[PDB]
DNA sequence: CAGGATGTATATATCTGACACGTGCCTGGAGACCGCGTACGTGCGTTTAAGCGGTGCTAGAGCTGTCTACGA
DNA sequence: TCGTAGACAGCTCTAGCACCGCTTAAACGCACGTACGCGCGTCTCCAGGCACGTGTCAGATATATACATCCTG
DNA sequence: CAGGATGTATATATCTGACACGTGCCTGGAGACCGCGTACGTGCGTTTAAGCGGTGCTAGAGCTGTCTACGA
DNA sequence: TCGTAGACAGCTCTAGCACCGCTTAAACGCACGTACGCGCGTCTCCAGGCACGTGTCAGATATATACATCCTG
């Protein structure tokens, strides 16, 4: 198969997954440290799609209010994600609790699965690609990418 | 020998040769600039015709009715925009509906 | 209850059925008295070609056609599903015709 | 009367030939003095494209040629 | 003498028509004061025409109504004010021509010759 | 009867090659020559001005396809840039 | 004065007495056979504004709607006023009752009153001016324009 | 140093009659060449088709105006309509 | 004998006569029509310059600066229509704000 | 409580500020760069006009300014005050420059 | 970056040059996009009006020209 | 949850006229130099006039030959 | 000066204007109600091109199927 | 219901440079042929880099003279 | 055929590009909160025009007033 025919076909296994919603071999467990972490049960193969980063849709600042809100009652984590969708802010705030995974996977630099923006038919989806070879057990994580001095005093496991 | 001949473009470039000097397009007018320009024009003309003899058997049977005629241009976004100044006559529209138009339930 | 269609799948239909024709949707002689009229104000005691008479219907024909249609998003993009006044004016504005 | 010309089941029709879903009620009048406008606008410079010529039957392609230079040439006839 | 300059009547334009200050009014049977035109109190007068012209403390040879014989139309000049000249000291109107002359010893004329 | 020297028969031929039957329509078979006529007009005066604001005094096909891409839009002026190029080509090598 | 001058006159007079509102000179009374009427209380020369057609503006069927649930209870007296304002149908619906005159007044062909566009800024404005002149204690009267055959018909007194 | 025919110095002329002192900048001086630019094209065209189009191969008079009036404004173009008249009856009655 | 001299229009109906040959408007070109283009010409040249020339004193003391040209250019209707297409360079908005932007208490 | 203006005041004067001067809103420098940038995907290896230079910011920068202008109807007429991204995109239709 | 350079305090100052009374969260580089949009539309046909006459300095009446061309004239140079 | 009343997609006989190709002709081209509430939709009865053609009258566009004033 | 486009009186004939009764499509009017707005260069040779005439197949036409589609008890 | 903190309209000293007018020059022009809630505004602290100029290097636009192939 | 525009090697020098430390304006980040989004033709003579040079007044500039305007206890 050609290159366009393989990115015709990871585009529709792709697009089947954000419209089934399907969150198959993944468990919630938690992790010594950092509350809730994402946990594979079965094995997953490079370049494989693993999770949406599901939640409530909106733009710049039409995710960073209630940041403002959010502020003034801690408990809540931080669970908002900004991105740039075709010039314009576009995120997906998962500050609500939900049954999906993709709100709950924890940071590291140097994880084991990659955020990238995913169009379907002009509506942007942040989804969760494995970077590498996940072994079964071991934690879900990726690259937060806020490495900004304010947030990093506060919580030092960003940086690493 | 007619150059349109040797050259091999149908379009008469002799007439382009010929209606660009008194057209007053400008003072000195190349023998080669009719041809390269009739060979512009009729590949417009073929590019153009064949959209709507593909179109035209697609609705109708055989020949082109002005609606079959710009019912392709508006289809191709190359030419929609060529054609996005000008108004071909008793076109009508290439059907759509807003989303929020068609029913809900 | 007599046989009824559900008030917008008739008029839905009348898109369905507008969108498909090419046939100028209003009346020649009509319009001939509007072509007329506008004639005084410009040059009193003319005449025009009937050919000639059936462009200038053409294109206004088509020119709201197209005005409509732009209209048509004018109140669409304002929670909008029935174009008013206003949407009307926006779009003139947007091109450009008055503002 | 002339305006009145341009009747409810034309401006209509024109409508809904750009899936216009509902016309509101000011909103069909407007249309004349809108299609009064651009009928002004045309008829206007393109009689005095006849004049330009001195024919007191207007020519098709002038009608044409004034409708090119509005600025939607139209095609068809010219 | 305090510096505001009254006013009386209408000029007769060229054309031939009725204006007093601009297009804010026509005839100005009742007297009222003119508004402030230049900064410097207006010295002495200069008649002649529908030509009203007068100057001011520093020398700015100011003008009002049309001094036909700088340029213009469609109204907008009647209830100006400047300008020309440098520092006139005499600024002494005919019918349709003009006098000055600069604090400088100079003498100029520009009217309808 | 003064000659109209319409595209007519030109319009219609180069119909033939692209689509054998038919096939036209009396109103489009005008509609054809005002494609026609738009065309040599908008592309003679990117030509007619090219000549200006580059100072030569004769349009040659250096001007008619500079316009012609400038004219055209993407896809389609690369593809009559590339049918002039081939009648440029022809119209050198005849006899 | 000129022309211009005493149309300008006439305007701004107008368009003082449509902003105050005032309704000099008229009182309501009973007239037999009518309902109410409005009566001059004081003499009104002929051209003198009289008082505006007062109500809830709004366009064709924006008036004509109240009249589908109107007719839906007979009580409720026709008061509705159309009226093409610049290409468009503007009218102004005096159905709901209150202190304004000129919902009031009654119908004559050849009465002493008439129906004008008066235009300020864009927005319309029906008033009603003197055709001749009106004398003290009798009814002010104004063409209602329904000669239809169907209104006609029902209420028979809009013939004369 | 080849020679460019700028109005500057018309533009600047024109200016003195309608206002003494002063008064331009570089950027709007330059601006004002740009107005006698699109004009004198703009014009030049519905001069120009206006002879092709009413069969004349010499742009007179009849054309120029007829194009001024039917490129001006309303009100302006009775007047610049007037001025020319007026240009017209003066370049007549010399010497 | 200058022809501006005779006609009695200051920008020169010469340069306009000579313009227009080697412009190539067209094949020939009456004396007239340098004439009342040039007098076309400046009755526009003078009739801008003025507004600028009574708006730039308003807002500055003596010389128009670009944003004074323009800010007349948008202002007179006629010409707000003429430069309509146009973008005067350094004008910037002859302001204004919505009636729903303003203060409201 | 120390001194401070109501949400509004402060970039309404904006307005007043920004609509009143002639000086080009978006840096030079910065520019440049965007000049420089969409010059490769049409011509690599070239050299501009520091003068034309400016012009191309002064047309789009114009533009931006009226298209913005335009944008501002786009929210009016939506029952909006805060001009979104639709809004932006509406009027691109209305010009024709997408629809 | 590039399209980067097109930064916040300036889409702003473009958009309050036209009242903009508030620039929404999104609405920002959806600017930049648009400026990239008219950059690319504008320098393409320049620089091919740059090519038709062989100058590897781009001129300022090129811009200007090819400025005009695309529909938007601008005034003072050129 | 579903079968019956609207009216649209579809099929095929059949006459009509405009598309299309032959021909004498003549000139131009060739070649050499969420909720209260009302506004507007849907459908049937009353009624206005658009569309139809039949056609006589002639305005006026179009073409031609001649004289001559315009502009390169 | 002088070649000649433009003025212009003169003349063929297309085509625009007024006429005018009639089948009927369509504009108009109105009652019921529910989805929806709204507030909360030049002389010469000659065949390519066009006006003219003529036969018929593409398509308009219409009775007539079958079909997809919308909606209340 | 109102007086005090922001910052805009306004006034005037003062240096700077572009507007403006003089001059030798040369070519073109003349002449004769309602309410839940969050998104974005306002304001102050931290921080990036635009703007500044100082300037050397030289690409390449611009102009010229010559030979000759293009097109009327 | 042949007048000549266009090709083109050759050459003056404007002007675009890279450099590069520095005062600081401005972009950036963030906390608080309230208004606001959102759901409910040609030869000849010659002076008009332009490139060049030069002096200074219009206007940019800045310290410094006074002023209109917005907002909470």
């Amino acid at each position: 198969k050609s290159k366009a025919e393989l990115q015709s076909e990871e585009r529709k296994r792709i697009d089947e997954l954000i419209e089934s919603g399907k969150e198959e071999g993944m468990k919630i467990d938690l992790i010594d440290g950092k509350g809730r972490g994402v946990i594979a049960t079965k094995q997953f193969s490079r370049g494989d799609f693993v999770v949406e980063y599901h939640g409530d849709l909106i733009e710049i600042t039409d995710a960073k209010k209630r940041e403002a809100l959010y502020a003034q009652d801690p408990s809540t984590g931080c669970y908002m994600y900004y991105f740039q969708y075709l010039s314009k802010t576009y995120c997906v705030d998962a500050t609500r609790e939900t049954n999906r995974l993709g709100r709950l996977i924890n940071h590291s630099k140097c994880g084991n699965c990659q955020t990238k923006l995913h169009d379907i038919d002009g509506v942007p989806h942040l989804i969760l690609i494995a970077s590498r070879d996940i072994a079964a057990g071991e934690e879900l994580l990726y690259d937060y990418g806020d490495r900004s001095k304010a947030s990093i005093e506060a919580f030092p496991w960003l940086k690493h | 020998k007619t150059r349109s001949s040797r050259a091999g473009l149908q379009f008469p470039v002799g007439r382009v040769h010929r209606l660009l000097r008194k057209g007053n397009y400008a003072e000195r007018v190349g023998a080669g600039a009719p041809v390269y320009l009739a060979a512009v024009l009729e590949y417009l003309t073929a590019e153009i015709l064949e959209l709507a003899g593909n179109a035209a058997r697609d609705n109708k049977k055989t020949r082109i009715i002005p609606r079959h005629l710009q019912l392709a241009v508006r289809n191709d976004e190359e030419l929609n925009k060529l054609l996005g100044r000008v108004t071909i006559a008793q076109g009508g529209v290439l059907p759509n509906i807003q989303s929020v138009l068609l029913p809900k339930k | 209850k007599p046989h009824r269609y559900r008030p917008g799948t008739v008029a839905l239909r009348e898109i369905r059925r507008y969108q498909k024709s090419t046939e100028l949707l209003i009346r020649k002689l009509p319009f001939q008295r509007l072509v007329r009229e506008i004639a005084q104000d410009f040059k009193t005691d003319l005449r025009f070609q009937s050919s000639a008479v059936m462009a200038l219907q053409e294109a206004s024909e088509a020119y709201l056609v197209a005005l409509f249609e732009d209209t048509n998003l004018c109140a669409i993009h304002a929670k909008r599903v029935t174009i008013m006044p206003k949407d009307i004016q926006l779009a003139r504005r947007i091109r450009g015709e008055r503002a | 009367d002339n305006i009145q010309g341009i009747t409810k089941p034309a401006i209509r029709r024109l409508a809904r030939r750009g899936g216009v879903k509902r016309i509101s009620g000011l909103i069909y009048e407007e249309t004349r003095g809108v299609l009064k406008v651009f009928l002004e606008n045309v008829i206007r410079d393109a009689v005095t494209y006849t004049e330009h010529a001195k024919r007191k039957t207007v020519t098709a392609m002038d009608v044409v040629y004034a409708l090119k230079r509005q600025g939607r040439t139209l095609y068809g006839f010219g | 003498s305090n510096g505001e300059v009254y006013a009386w009547g209408t000029f007769r334009c060229n054309e031939g028509i009725l204006g007093f200050y601009q297009d804010k009014i026509k005839i100005q049977k009742t007297p009222w004061k003119v508004p402030t035109f230049s900064k410097y109190n207006i010295v002495q007068l200069a008649p002649g025409k529908d030509h009203i012209l007068f100057l001011d403390e520093e020398g700015m040879v100011f003008a009002w109504g049309n001094g036909q014989q700088m340029e213009r139309f469609r109204l907008k000049t009647l209830d100006p004010r400047p300008f020309g000249l440098r520092h006139v000291k005499y600024i002494a109107s005919g019918e349709n021509h003009c006098f000055a002359l600069t604090k400088d010893n100079k003498l100029v004329s520009w009217g309808l010759n | 009867k003064t000659r109209k020297e319409s595209y007519a028969i030109y319009v219609y031929k180069v119909l033939k090659q692209v689509h054998p039957d038919t096939g036209i329509s009396s109103k489009a078979m005008s509609i054809m020559n005002s494609f026609v006529n738009d065309v040599f007009e908008r592309i003679a005066g990117e030509a007619s001005r090219l000549a200006h604001y580059n100072k030569r005094s004769t349009i040659t096909s250096r001007e008619i396809q500079t316009a012609v891409r400038l004219l055209l839009p993407g896809e389609l002026a690369k593809h009559a840039v590339s049918e002039g190029t081939k009648a440029v080509t022809k119209y050198t090598s005849a006899k």
